């Protein structure tokens, strides 16, 4: 669990969009924190795939709109978990 | 004169020496097969100096003729990686290497005597010191060659090794087949 | 003793005008005429360029009129290769292959223009994807007017360009320089 | 049969945005994943992330297309392009017609008021 | 005697310190073998005999027919994993 | 469409009595009335120079010796806009025709060795005072001389003498004469920089790779020279076109070095040796270092700071470490892919052999 979210947390502040610089937690959504809008959405799961060496599906990233989802998508081990 | 090939021996003991060497070293394999029939090309030297040229010719037609053109006919075709020669992987093995060099060297000398002292075994391997003489007879009639002489023997002598080879040649087409070749129909 | 004078000659003429009359001016005369010798008794083209009015330059590789007779072998590579001749029309499609193919090619290397469609796009100058001349690509030394060209205006272009390369300076440039 | 190439989508025109939406979302994460490959492809002289500002802007640019006619056209040309760029079709120029900003600043007068385009003979 | 010996102990150490690959492996097999009939070559030339290149050319013949034996073994390895990789047999 | 990105007008006048009156967008098709002239477009900055002249329908006289050469000019422009003449310094009326019907002049002559006609005094003094006696003649409104960086009248250097020679007797002939003093250069295919490190088997160097210079793209002084001709702020004046960044040689062979992801070989023998090497290289008829220039080994730049800069014309000049990337890509080797585990279970689902 601290494997993923040290590396999550990482590249959610590496997006530079995001107007709060340091308001990055779980329970943060990607959307109502108003962080990020749905295209953001999609680049930072693309970016946490790539951070991972991974490749998430089509109908599964769409189901990750927070932190915990992929927190909980990387714990299933495809690798690099 | 003389004495110019004189060491002709030594130079491709040498050689070979540097050809091992080279191929336990090289990056890439195919170097190493290069390197590989470089020795063969040694062997086959020195194979002509002591007198056995049709030796070194059915190396050199055999060999890298074939076995090394298979090799890379191999290694062309396969997606063989590697791990080149390094320190922190394979420096370990040196007191082990170097303990078995010496051991294996000393008793690959010492066996081929029958001597009873163990230390005169090796100073007998080492008593390399004096030349043969050669005489001149008259006795031999015949243009016998050693080619000749392996057909006469390998045919009527011992025939039963060579109806045997062929079975081991039959196995060398049948192997293969059976594995690369999958009968689904 | 640094130097701080010159003895500059002015009035040396310059390289159309300038006559042999010493050794090393003979010398270097013949090792050009020989090289150029050679650049003109092999003149090998790339089969690239060659995509519309091929027609016309097959017929300059058949019998009536032999190529091989002066030593013209077209090749599939560059590499190998000395004259690229862009024949038919140079699409925007195509401008970069052919740049690729020009830039492959191993120095000395020259280009010869075959047809309109190519010196400056010709019947389909005004289209949307034609480049109006080969001149915007590549470098070109010999222009051959028609559309088709006649088979003869190919070789006579040839030897227009093996007289260009015959009076080339290789080595009397370099006693110049 | 004639059969598909590699990355083709049949056509076929959707009668509500809110599948459009979730079309054009998985064009745009398709970009994002094989942007280092348009880089590999083509020899790139600048970012992975400056290709994924581009391709932010490209789709920024009909961010405000309501007609969802135009916008099942708009994807399709997209769904084209990531074909051509991906397959290696394109060849380098075809490519960064889409960076023209990367390239080396084209002069020194360029200009943005009126004076200037007047003495220049371009208001 | 020598240069055979020398080959051979060479050839059987890379065998055994290779963490490499395995080309290595076949080539010091075959290396091992030439030293072999280069020490019976000289044998049999000192000693004026036959039987020496009899084993010889039968040394060469089996070990042709090992090569190519090893090598469709080793196309059934790949066959099945796609890679043969630095430590894999 | 198209813009005259070079021009701040479309009517201009030269300080000789000519208007130019631009037509068109600034494609290939137009003109800017101009006609400039440079003796050195076959070489390495004056190609980019032209490219950039002739790109706006700039006329362009250049003079050339080999005919092979400069074909590679001709794509740059359309037609009549590059036009060729056959030169030579010891032949007088070849450059009054070259400078006739010239609004600008562009020197870009120097080796950076000596030959058996020309020596680094004949080159770089005498021919820049020929061309300035015939820019003189016909009074041409403009001239734009390039110096080497450096360039000092007496030094341990010939190269660093000649061209200070070749300042103060332009600027004493041509007193609207501008001058340029670049820094080395560097780009694709240069000279003696990245192709060098790139290419050569061996550096070496009679000093350490110590020598602190300032480097800076090329295209960059191309741009320049090209914001110098049509500015005629800038008679009289004199450029120290060096770059941001100070840099030792031997950091630069580091940043080569792990750009390329090779070795780069660099020997450092002493100066006598090399010097002696050198010399006996210059016999063989192809360019190769020369004893004057591993002379400059020893000599650091020295930046003038009386004179003029880039941001004197508006320009943000280029930084090594960035550009190094798009140079040496090429030389790249890319041995393989790194780490192939956790692959072994994907190459696993692929049929690899066919029956
Ligand atoms: N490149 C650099 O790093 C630096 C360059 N400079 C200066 O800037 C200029 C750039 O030249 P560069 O870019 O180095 O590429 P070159 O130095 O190769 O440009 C040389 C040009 O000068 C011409 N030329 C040389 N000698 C003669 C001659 N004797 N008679 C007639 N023409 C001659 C050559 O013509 P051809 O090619 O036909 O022989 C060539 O066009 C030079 O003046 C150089 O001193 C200063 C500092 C650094």
């Amino acid at each position: 669990r601290p494997d993923a979210e040290k590396r999550i947390a990482a590249v959610l502040e590496s997006f530079d969009k995001i107007s709060n610089p340091a308001a990055i937690t779980p329970t943060a959504s990607f959307a109502k924190d108003l962080n990020l809008d749905s295209l953001d959405t999609v680049e930072v799961v693309v970016a946490i795939e790539e951070e991972f060496g991974i490749e998430i599906p089509d109908k599964e990233a769409d189901e990750i709109k927070s932190v915990n989802q992929a927190v909980e998508y990387i714990l299933a081990q495809p690798d690099a978990k | 004169m003389m004495y110019l090939t004189y060491y002709f021996i030594e130079i491709t003991i040498f050689l070979a020496i540097l050809c091992t060497i080279f191929i336990i070293s090289a990056k890439n394999p195919m170097v190493s097969i290069l390197y590989m029939i470089a020795l063969f090309v040694i062997a086959a030297m020195y194979l002509y100096l002591i007198g056995l040229g049709i030796f070194s010719l059915l190396y050199i037609m055999i060999y890298i003729g074939a076995i090394a053109v298979l090799f890379l006919f191999i290694i062309t075709l396969l997606d063989i990686n590697s791990t080149e020669l390094s320190v922190k992987s394979n420096i370990r093995d040196l007191p082990l290497v170097l303990i078995s060099l010496i051991v294996l060297t000393i008793s690959g000398l010492m066996i081929y005597s029958n001597d009873s002292i163990l230390i005169n075994k090796l100073l007998e391997a080492f008593g390399n010191d004096y030349n043969t003489i050669i005489t001149q007879d008259w006795f031999n009639i015949e243009n016998t060659t050693l080619l000749t002489t392996i057909g006469n023997v390998l045919l009527t002598n011992n025939a039963f090794i060579l109806l045997v080879l062929a079975i081991v040649l039959l196995l060398g087409i049948i192997g293969p087949i059976s594995i690369t070749m999958k009968h689904k129909e | 003793p640094r130097v701080s004078s010159s003895s500059m000659p002015t009035d040396f003429p310059l390289p159309s005008q300038q006559k042999p009359n010493s050794a090393v001016d003979y010398t270097l005369t013949t090792l050009d005429a020989v090289a150029n010798w050679a650049r003109q008794g092999s003149f090998w083209p790339v089969t690239f360029g060659l995509a519309c009015c091929a027609v016309e330059m097959m017929h300059v590789s058949a019998p009536r009129y032999d190529q091989d007779r002066l030593g013209i072998i077209f090749r599939a590579s560059p590499r190998q290769s000395d004259i690229m001749i862009v024949a038919g029309t140079l699409t925007n499609k195509m401008a970069p292959v052919l740049r690729q193919v020009y830039d492959q090619m191993p120095e000395p290397r020259w280009v010869i223009s075959m047809g309109s469609c190519a010196n400056g796009g010709g019947y389909y100058h005004f289209s949307y994807s034609v480049v109006r001349g080969c001149d915007r690509i590549v470098p070109v030394d010999v222009y051959v007017p028609g559309c088709p060209p006649t088979s003869e205006a190919l070789m006579y272009g040839v030897f227009q360009l093996q007289r260009k390369m015959r009076n080339t300076k290789i080595t009397r440039m370099w006693y110049r320089k | 049969a004639i059969i598909a190439t590699a990355f083709a989508e049949t056509v076929k025109f959707s009668g509500s945005k809110q599948e459009l939406q979730k079309r054009t979302l998985a064009l745009y994460r398709q970009f994002l994943r094989g942007a280092p490959t348009f880089a590999d492809l083509y020899e790139v002289q600048f970012s992975i992330p400056t290709i994924r500002t581009k391709i932010r802007q490209e789709f920024e640019r009909h961010r405000f297309v309501d007609d969802l006619s135009i916008q099942n056209v708009l994807y399709a040309k997209g769904h084209m392009e990531y074909q051509e760029c991906i397959n290696f079709w394109k060849q380098q120029a075809q490519f960064l017609k889409y960076f023209p900003e990367e390239d080396d600043i084209q002069g020194r007068h360029q200009p943005s008021n009126f004076v200037d385009k007047f003495l220049k003979n371009r208001a | 005697m020598f240069i055979g010996t020398i080959i051979l102990v060479l050839s059987f150490l890379g065998f055994v310190f290779n963490r490499r690959n395995i080309i290595l492996a076949f080539i010091c097999l075959e290396t091992m073998l030439l030293g072999i009939n280069l020490i019976l070559l000289r044998n049999s030339v000192l000693f004026d005999d036959i039987s020496g290149s009899l084993f010889a050319i039968v040394i060469i013949i089996l070990a042709g027919v090992e090569s190519a034996i090893g090598l469709s073994l080793l196309v059934s390895y790949y066959r099945l994993r796609g890679v043969i990789n630095s430590y894999g047999i | 469409m198209n813009s005259f990105e070079n021009l701040a007008q479309d009517v201009n006048i030269t300080r000789s009595g000519k208007t130019l009156i631009a037509k068109g967008t600034g494609g290939r098709s137009s003109r800017t009335g101009y006609t400039a002239t440079v003796f050195g477009a076959n070489g390495f900055l004056g190609s980019y120079l032209t490219a950039k002249l002739a790109k706006h329908g700039t006329t362009v006289v250049v003079p050339y010796r080999e005919e092979m050469a400069k074909r590679h000019l001709k794509v740059t422009g359309d037609l009549g806009v590059v036009n060729f003449l056959e030169m030579d310094l010891r032949n007088l009326e070849s450059i009054d025709e070259a400078v006739r019907h010239s609004d600008i002049v562009v020197n870009l002559i120097g080796r950076e060795y000596e030959t058996k006609n020309f020596n680094y005094y004949d080159v770089h003094v005498e021919g820049a005072r020929r061309i300035a006696e015939a820019v003189k003649k016909h009074n041409i409104a403009r001239y734009i001389h390039v110096s080497a960086f450096n360039a000092e009248i007496d030094s341990p250097s010939e190269f660093n003498h000649t061209k200070g020679l070749g300042e103060q007797v332009t600027k004493d002939i041509v007193p609207w004469a501008t001058i340029v003093r670049p820094a080395p250069m560097f780009g694709r295919e240069d000279k003696w920089f990245l192709d060098r490190m790139a290419r050569s088997p061996c550096l070496v160097s009679a000093n350490k790779f110590q020598e602190t210079s300032n480097p800076v793209h090329v295209i960059d002084v191309a741009a320049a020279l090209e914001r110098i001709c049509f500015d005629d702020s800038t008679v009289a004046q004199t450029f120290e076109l060096y770059g941001p960044q100070k840099f030792t040689q031997k950091q630069i062979i580091d940043m080569v070095s792990e750009t390329l992801r090779k070795e780069v070989r660099h020997i450092e023998l002493p100066k006598a040796l090399y010097q002696a090497y050198t010399k006996a290289t210059q016999a063989i008829w192809w360019p190769t270092y020369s004893p004057d220039q591993v002379e400059r080994q020893f000599l650091s730049q020295k930046i003038d700071p009386s004179a003029k800069t880039f941001n004197d014309l508006d320009l943000t000049p280029m930084e090594l470490p960035d550009l190094m990337f798009k140079l040496i890509r090429p030389y790249r080797v890319n041995t393989f892919q790194h780490d192939v585990s956790q692959l072994e279970n994907k190459e696993k689902t692929f049929v690899h052999i066919l029956d």
